[PDB]
C-alpha cells in the first residue's frame, strides 16, 4: 500500500482506494468518521467531532448505515428495494465519504454535497444511485455525502431540555458542512464553491440550511430536488413532536431526563418498531420523526423564514418530477396496487381525498373534490385515478416547490426552476405511475454512463448533459454553457413570467407559471379555509 | 412451505417453514406499513393486521 | 387450527404444532415465554416472570437467541459451526420449548430438562443436536429446555449490589424450573419424575443447581456430561467477577448503580465486542464471564459445599468423553491446528503447559511437565502431542468429575459413572482429536434415529440403546434394564472399588479408578503446590 | 476478490471485496479469537492482529 491515495486531514492520515470509472481512474475515500459515535449516552444528544487518530486510517470502504426502518412492502421488488440499506445498521454510523479525480488536481475544483432523502426516517449515501464515481471523474468535480442520524435517533425531541434537544439529525449534516469547511481543500477541493444538493426529505434539509445562519455560511449555491422546508410534512411544532417523543416514550415502557434516561436504556431494535405508531390520522407523505421548530436552529416556522430573509446573493436550483404524488398511494390508499391499473370510483376517490390531505376538516375536503373532480365527467375512473396522485403531488411538494421559488425571486435570489419529464427505460413500477419520486437521481447522478448498466443511447447523452447542467450550476450558478451551447437558455425563474424548462430527452422548451391556477389554491386559499374549521 | 422471513429492520429472506402457516404483520390504518413476515400465525392488534396463509410459497408475500 | 395441541397453562391459552418423527407424530410446543423480557433496565437483574396473556399463544416455533458470541474459527467448518446459534439474536430470548409424544398420554411421564452448553457464553435450545423430537416419540419421554441469558448478561456482577447480584442466568433457568413444577403437569408431566441433565457449562450448571437449596427442591435426579460445579473454569471469586465488570465497563467507556447505569445504556453488540479483554492471563478453557460465589446462590465455593453436604435420595449419572482437552487447542496452544497432525516439540509441549494451566506459578509448571513427560522418551512429538491434549482434559474435565464423583458417593448419593469412547463416523475434526468435548450429545438425543441423517447401523442400533441409558435412569434411577437386559450390568461408582463403564459399539466393559493416579495429583497435590507459590 | 465477512455475532458471509484487500481481525493472546473478518486493512492494536490478505478468494480465511 503506497501511491498517492494518502492525505493528513485535521485529525490524522488517511488511505483511499483508487476506484476505476468507465472513462478512467478515481480517487475515493469512503468511510471517514466525522464524530465522535453517538451510542448509549450520546443517542438523542447533537453530534460531537471526532478526536484526532493515530497512524493511518483505513479508508476503503463504506462504512455503518445509520439504524433505521427497512421497507419490505414488495419483498424482491426493485423499484422498492433499491433504497433498502445496504451495510449493516448502526448507530455508529455518522461517516462522510468523498471522490476526487485521479490524481487530486492542483486547481482548486467545485465542491458537490450530496444530502441523501429517505423521509427522514431511512437512507444511506451508502447506496448505488449515490456513487459519486461518475460526477467526479467524467465532469471534474468533487463530491460529499455524509450519513446523518435519520428517524427516532436523528430527530426525537422534548424541546427546551438539554438531553434531546431534537433536530440533532440536521446537526450530523451540519458538522459534515464544517469538515468541509476545514479538509476539503487537501482534496483540491476549493472551499469556495461547496453546492449542497438533495433530494426529498434530503431537498428539505439544504432548504433547512439556508434559513438557519450557522449553517447559512458553510455553503454558497444550493439545489433542491422535489421537496422543501416549507411543505406540511418537513416540520412539526414544539409541541407536537413533544408529543410524539412522550407517545413512545409510553409505547416502549417508560420528568424530562427521566423520560430520557428510559429511552436511552431502550434497544435500537425496539425503538424502530414503536416509531410509525405516533402517527396520529392515517394518513400518506406523513411521517412521525422529521425536523421541529425548536426555535433556535429554526428559530420560526419555515414559513416565516422564507417570507422575509434577505436572500440576494443566493443561486437555487428547484425542481419537480413530473407524477410526484404516485409513489405513495400504494402505501394505502384505497384501490391503489402496482400490480394493476388501480382504476379507483368516485367512490374510493373519496377517501383518498380524505387520507392524502389528513389535516383538512370536512369542508375543505369538499374543497378539494370540487377542484379536482371533473364535472363533465365526475365518476370517470381514469381521470379519478390521475387526479387522486394529483392532490398528493400538488398538496406536498410542486406546490410548496412552486411557492419557495416564488418567495425566493422576490427576494433577490437566482432562481432557476425545471420539471423533470423523462421516465427512464429502466423503471419496475407501473405505466401509470409515470415518472415518480426519486427516479431522476438515477441521472443526475450519471450512472446511464456507465456501459455495463442497461439505458439507451439517448438515455446516456441525455445523462451526460444533465450532469453537465447540474455542475454547471455548481461552478456558476448559470446552468447554461457558454457560446458553446445548445441555444435554448434556461430563463430565471421570475415571479413576474414564471417561466422554467423541461427535462427530458428533447431541447430544453419553456413554459411560464408551474401550476398557477392549482396552487393559489393550496398555497394561498386552503390555508385560511382550514384555519376557518 | 416457503414463505419470506423479516424483522422491521431486516431484508425479505425465505425461510422454509415447513408445514406450518406463515404471516404479515401490517399497520392497520393507512399508512399500511409492512412490520414483518414470518412462520407461524401470530396475534396481532388494532394496530396491526396480521394475514396468515398455507400455501403456496411466498403465500405471505 | 383446531385440533389437540391446545393447552391452558397458569398464564394462558398456547397452541403447539404437531412434528414428524421418524416412527411417528409429535407434540411440539416450540417458544413459551416464562418471563418477562429482560431489556432495558431489566438488563443485568434477576429474571422476573411472564405476566398473563389473553387469547391464544402461538407457539409452533422456536423464538430468539439470547445475544451471545459467534464462533468464527473455521468458516464453513462443520465441526465448529454446528455450534452457533440458529436464530437471531436478541435480549429478549427467555423462553422454553416442550415435547411430548403424539398424544399427549393421561398417564404421567418422565420429565427430562435439557441445559444447553456453550462455556457460559453461547449455547441456545434451538440448536438441531438439541431436538428433543425423538427423545419424546421413541422413549416417549416429556422433554423441556429453556434459554438462560449466557454472557456479559447473564453473569456480570458487582457483587454487593442489587443492579447486578450475578449469577441471573442461573436464576433464569431456575425460573424455567418452577414453570415446569407448575404446569409440565398439563402436558402429561409428571411434576415428580423431573431428570436435569446437561453437557460442559450447562453440566455445570446442573451441579450448580444441587448445591443451592432454592433450586435443589424443583427436581429429583441430576446428569452431568463433561463439566463440574467444581471445575477450575465455572466459578470465580466475588471480587474477581468484580474485576472484570468494572474492567469491561471501563473498556466500554464508563459508584456501583453509576457503573451499571452507564453499562445499561450500552449495546449488545458493544458489549459482546469486548467481553473476551477481561481475561487476565493468556490461556484455553478459561471464560471471562460465569457463575461467581455471591454468598447467596452459591453461598460459598462448590467445593465446601460439595465437601458437606447431604446427598443420599440424590441419584447422579457424571460422565466423561474420551479426549477431554483435544478441543480448545486450536484456540492458541502453539502448533495446534485441525488441519494438520498437530505433531508438538519438546519446545512447544513447554508452552503448551503453561497456557493450559494459566493459573499456576513455574514450580507447579515444573510439577506438571515432569508428571506428563516420558523420560524414556521426553522428545516424541506424538507423545508430547497426545499428552498436551491431556493435561487440558484432566485439569478441567475428567479431574474434577472424578472428585465430585468421589466426594458425593461418601454423603450416600447414588452415582453411576461412565466414558463415553465412541468417535462418531461422521466426525468433522481430525483422527488425533479422539472423541471431543461434546460429541456425544448427537448420540444421547436420538439423531441417528433419523433415517435421512447419514450414519451406521452399528452407531444406530448404538444411539438406541444410549436412549434407553438416560430414559430408564430419569424413570427410576439405575440406568439398567430389569431381566430383560444386556447382562452386563452398570455397577454404581463406589468410593472403594470406583467401578465405571465405557460406552461404545460393544457391550457394557466395567473398569476400576478413573484416573486415580492422575487425579491424585491434580485434586489433591497440586492446589497444595499452588497454595505454596 | 472474495473474502470473508463478519462481526462477533454474524455468520462467516462471503462478500465481494473487489480490487482490494481484505482483513481478518484476532485477539492477540491466547484464547487467540476471531474477532471478525471484512474488506479493507485497518489498524489493530496490542490487544489484536489483524492480518491482511490480497489473493486469493477467501485468502483473509
Ligand atoms: C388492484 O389491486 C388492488 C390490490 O390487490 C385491489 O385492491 C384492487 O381492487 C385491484 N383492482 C383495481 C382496479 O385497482
Ligand atoms: C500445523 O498447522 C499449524 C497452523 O497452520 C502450524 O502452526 C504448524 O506448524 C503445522 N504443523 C504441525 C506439525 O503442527
Amino acid at each position: 500500500e503506497d501511491p498517492q491515495l494518502l492525505v493528513r486531514v485535521r485529525g490524522g492520515q488517511l488511505r483511499g482506494i483508487r476506484l476505476k470509472a468507465p472513462g478512467g481512474p478515481v480517487s475515493a475515500f469512503l468511510g471517514i468518521p466525522f464524530a465522535e459515535p453517538p451510542v448509549g449516552s450520546r443517542r438523542f444528544m447533537p453530534p460531537e467531532p471526532k478526536r484526532p487518530w493515530s497512524g493511518v486510517l483505513d479508508a476503503t470502504t463504506f462504512q455503518n448505515v445509520c439504524y433505521q426502518y427497512v421497507d419490505t412492502l414488495y419483498p424482491g421488488f426493485e423499484g422498492t428495494e433499491m433504497w433498502n440499506p445496504n451495510r449493516e445498521l448502526s448507530e455508529d454510523c455518522l461517516y462522510l465519504n468523498v471522490w476526487t479525480p485521479y490524481p487530486r488536481p492542483a486547481s482548486p475544483t467545485p465542491v458537490l454535497i450530496w444530502i441523501y432523502g429517505g423521509g427522514f426516517y431511512s437512507g444511506a449515501a451508502s447506496l448505488d444511485v449515490y456513487d459519486g464515481r461518475f460526477l467526479a471523474q467524467v465532469e471534474g468535480a468533487v463530491l460529499v455525502s455524509m450519513n446523518y442520524r435519520v428517524g427516532t435517533f436523528g430527530f426525537l425531541a422534548l424541546p427546551g431540555s438539554r438531553e434531546a434537544p431534537g433536530n440533532v439529525g440536521l446537526l450530523d449534516q451540519r458538522l459534515a458542512l464544517q469538515w468541509v469547511q476545514e479538509n476539503i481543500a487537501a482534496f483540491g477541493g476549493d472551499p469556495m464553491s461547496v453546492t449542497l444538493f438533495g433530494e426529498s426529505a434530503g431537498a428539505a434539509s439544504v432548504g433547512m440550511h439556508i434559513l438557519s445562519l450557522p449553517s447559512r455560511s458553510l455553503f454558497h449555491r444550493a439545489v433542491l430536488q422535489s421537496g422543501t422546508p416549507n411543505g406540511p410534512w418537513a416540520t412539526v411544532s414544539a409541541g407536537e413532536a413533544r408529543r410524539r417523543a412522550t407517545l413512545l416514550a409510553r409505547l416502549v415502557g417508560c420528568n424530562d431526563t427521566e423520560l430520557i434516561a428510559c429511552l436511552r436504556t431502550r434497544p435500537a431494535q425496539d425503538l424502530v418498531d414503536h416509531e410509525w405508531h405516533v402517527l396520529p390520522q392515517e394518513s400518506i407523505f406523513r411521517f412521525s420523526f422529521v425536523p421541529v421548530v425548536d426555535g433556535d436552529f429554526l428559530s420560526d416556522t419555515p414559513e416565516a423564514l422564507i417570507n422575509t430573509g434577505d436572500f440576494q446573493d443566493l443561486q437555487v436550483l428547484v425542481g419537480v418530477v413530473k407524477d410526484e404524488g404516485s409513489y405513495f398511494l400504494v402505501y394505502g390508499v384505497p384501490g391503489f396496487s402496482k400490480d394493476n391499473e388501480s382504476l379507483i370510483s368516485r367512490a374510493q376517490f373519496l377517501a383518498g381525498v380524505r387520507i392524502g390531505v389528513p389535516q383538512a376538516s370536512d369542508l375543505a375536503a369538499e374543497a378539494v373534490v370540487l377542484h379536482y373532480t371533473d364535472w363533465l365527467h365526475p365518476e370517470d375512473p381514469t381521470h379519478l385515478r390521475d387526479a387522486m396522485s394529483a392532490v398528493v403531488g400538488d398538496h406536498n411538494v410542486v406546490c410548496p416547490v412552486a411557492q419557495l421559488a416564488g418567495r425566493l425571486a422576490a427576494q433577490g435570489a437566482r432562481v432557476y426552476a425545471y420539471i423533470f419529464e423523462h421516465r427512464a427505460s429502466t423503471l419496475t413500477w407501473p405505466l401509470w405511475m409515470g415518472v415518480p419520486h426519486g427516479y431522476e437521481i438515477e441521472f443526475i447522478f450519471g450512472l446511464p454512463l456507465d456501459p455495463s448498466l442497461n439505458y439507451t443511447t439517448e438515455e446516456r447523452i441525455f445523462a451526460q448533459r444533465l450532469m453537465k447542467y447540474w455542475t454547471n450550476f455548481a461552478r456558476t450558478g448559470d446552468p447554461n454553457d457558454p457560446r458553446d451551447s445548445k441555444s435554448p437558455q434556461w430563463p430565471p425563474y421570475t415571479t413576474a413570467a414564471q417561466q422554467y424548462v423541461s427535462l427530458n430527452l428533447k431541447p430544453l422548451e419553456v413554459r411560464r407559471g408551474l401550476r398557477a391556477q392549482t396552487c393559489a389554491f393550496w398555497n394561498r386559499f386552503l390555508p385560511k379555509l382550514l384555519s376557518a374549521t | 412451505t416457503m414463505c419470506y422471513s423479516h424483522t422491521t429492520t431486516s431484508r425479505a429472506i425465505l425461510t422454509n417453514c415447513g408445514e406450518n402457516s406463515c404471516y404479515r404483520k401490517s399497520r392497520r390504518h393507512p399508512p399500511k406499513m409492512v412490520l414483518g413476515r414470518g412462520c407461524g400465525c401470530p396475534p396481532g392488534d388494532d394496530n396491526l393486521e396480521v394475514k396468515c396463509c398455507t400455501s403456496p410459497d411466498k403465500c405471505n408475500y
